[PDB]
RNA sequence: CGGUGAAAUGCGCAGAUACCGGGAGGAACGCCGAUGGCGAAGGCAGCCACCUGGUCCACCCGUGACGCUGAGGCGCGAAAGCGUGGGGAGCAAACCGGAUUAGAUACCCGGGUAGUCCACGCCCUAAACGAUGCGCGCUAGGUCUCUGGGUCUCCUGGGGGCCGAAGC
């Protein structure tokens, strides 16, 4: 239990593909859509999120991929 | 008929009197294809996550319209001809799924 | 779908008993209740009682067992050791009187459907008639 | 698709008496709809082999209902067929 | 440079590889992604909209046995493969060359045509597998999971798994 992104957030719309400030938090240091293990999301939730992020990337708002910066 | 959500992304560099004219030509395609507009949100411009059309920003339009179903596809590739449009994405409206912890 | 409801009845009783159920319900039917009426007399079941499941006609069959046993498995002797359907749909089995059989040297039953009723092998052979050979029991 | 409003007007058209949400005639009717509606889709989409499957099922079902009605009340069978133009 | 156990064939001073920017093209969709879902099977995963099948739950409203199975028939049917046309990045039967080896005539490496891709028409086979026909009733429970409903501690449907009563 490193940190669950379900808790660090109030309530939001999972079908909202424009809410970058939320969505941003379900991706990794790379653009990669986090695993349900780190998202804490339901089984149904994760599939919905999944599509919303895809929609939003295609819109230009979220990244397909990043580059890992050795921090 | 059905209700949707028209998204459009334009390039950020349009001077006011040029950006005004894409907003009208949009609104006349809409007009044209039965698309009755319910409400609009100009979010202006955000910074993108990747270079769409080589430039790092993009100008954003949103339109909760009410087309007749079977013409939505025309509307889109009719919106998308206009050169200063970098991306169009129309999408069926759906009730928000809420989540917390 | 359901095709033999008398099979279904018998088999309901069979499976019930093997788990030592005290009783099981079976969707009702003038006929089935006759067969049960027989099984009652001959002591294979304590009796049946007509009941109602969700306003649906049913027949509560109350099963009968042996006494508990010693040894490492104590599940009572069965009373209905073997119940089995003979005439089935898609092969009916009619028997003339001088062809009605004997079940287990007289120790068992054959239940017969005749124009004079639902009879046991003995009951039928006494009234001098035969008919459809429904099941055998012991 | 078929909107509720559309289908309801079919129902009321064949309804054997005020409120009959689903007699034989009605079932055949609503089913006859769905079939033409789907068949038409299949003239355009000859590759939707999977949806054709459901069409046989719909058709075959329609036959069995009619088959029943023919035996049941042979008059209401003439009526219902003519009033929908079937068997051909 | 590439490449293997090592290495050569190959490519490179007509400037390759590595690096930045521009463009064209094809084919497949990383993360989500599961030991998950859907489908009658073959099979089906970027995103969107249109057209469309199956299906589950609640209400218990309508019909009133209208049901099940199914020789033949008819339709679907992975991959390879055939005909015509288009397409061709990557891959890659045959074939060409490098190595290995007692010999390779294969396994390894560098090439490469069919093919793999689209449409249309054929082909109709499979470890087409749950190697388990379809439909219905009956016969302890535990646990994990996808998905409905409730007076949602728990109760109640439909799927998917593991463990087990009786039995086999
Ligand atoms: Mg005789
Ligand atoms: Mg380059
Ligand atoms: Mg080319
Ligand atoms: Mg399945
Ligand atoms: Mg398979
Ligand atoms: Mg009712
Ligand atoms: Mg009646
Ligand atoms: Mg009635
Ligand atoms: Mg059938
Ligand atoms: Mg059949
Ligand atoms: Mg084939
Ligand atoms: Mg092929
Ligand atoms: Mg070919
Ligand atoms: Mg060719
Ligand atoms: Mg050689
Ligand atoms: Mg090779
Ligand atoms: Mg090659
Ligand atoms: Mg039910
Ligand atoms: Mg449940
Ligand atoms: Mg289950
Ligand atoms: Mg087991
Ligand atoms: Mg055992």
């Amino acid at each position: 239990r490193k940190a669950k992104v379900k808790a660090t957030l109030g309530e939001f719309d999972l079908r909202d593909y424009r809410n970058v400030e939320v969505l941003k938090r379900f991706l990794s240091e790379t653009g990669k859509i986090l695993p349900r293990r780190r998202t804490g999301l339901s089984a149904k939730e994760q599939r919905i999120l999944a599509k919303t992020i895809k929609r939003a990337r295609i819109l230009g708002l979220l990244p397909f991929t990043e580059k890992l910066v050795r921090k | 008929m059905r209700r949707y959500e028209v998204n459009i992304v334009l390039n950020p560099n349009l001077d006011q009197s040029q950006l005004a004219l894409e907003k009208e030509i949009i609104q006349r395609a809409l007009e044209n294809y039965g698309a009755r507009v319910e409400k609009v949100e100009e979010l202006g411009l955000r910074r993108l996550a990747y270079p769409i059309a080589k430039d790092p920003q993009g100008y954003f339009l949103w339109y909760q319209v009410e087309m007749p179903e079977d013409r939505v596809n025309d509307l889109a590739r009719e919106l998308r001809i206009r050169d200063n449009v970098r991306r169009v994405m129309v999408v069926k409206s759906q009730e928000p799924f809420l989540a917390n912890a | 779908m359901l095709t033999d409801p008398i099979a279904d009845m018998l088999t309901r009783i069979r499976n019930a008993t093997r788990v030592y159920k005290e009783s099981t319900d079976v969707p009702a039917s003038r006929f089935k209740e006759e067969i049960l009426r027989i099984l009652a007399r001959e002591g294979f079941i304590k009796g049946y009682e007509r009941v109602d499941v969700d306003g649906k006609p049913y027949l509560r069959v109350y099963l009968k067992y042996g006494p508990r046993r010693q040894g490492p498995d104590p599940r009572p002797e069965q009373v209905i050791h073997h119940i089995r359907r003979i005439s089935k749909p898609g092969r009916r089995v009619y028997v003339g009187v001088k062809e009605i059989p004997r079940v287990r040297r007289g120790l068992g039953i054959a239940i017969l459907s005749t124009s004079k009723g639902v009879l046991t092998d003995r009951e039928a052979r006494k009234l001098g008639v035969g008919g459809e050979l429904i099941c055998e029991v012991w | 698709p078929i909107t509720k409003e559309e289908k309801q007007k079919v129902i009321q058209e064949f309804a054997r008496f005020p409120g009959d949400t689903g007699s034989t005639e009605v079932q055949v009717a609503l089913l006859t709809l769905r079939i033409n509606r789907l068949s038409e889709h299949l003239k355009v989409h000859k590759k939707d082999h999977h949806s054709h499957r459901g069409l046989l099922m719909m058709v075959g079902q329609r036959r069995r209902l009619l088959r029943y009605l023919q035996r049941e009340d042979p008059e209401r069978y003439r009526a219902l067929i003519e009033k929908l133009g079937i068997r051909g």
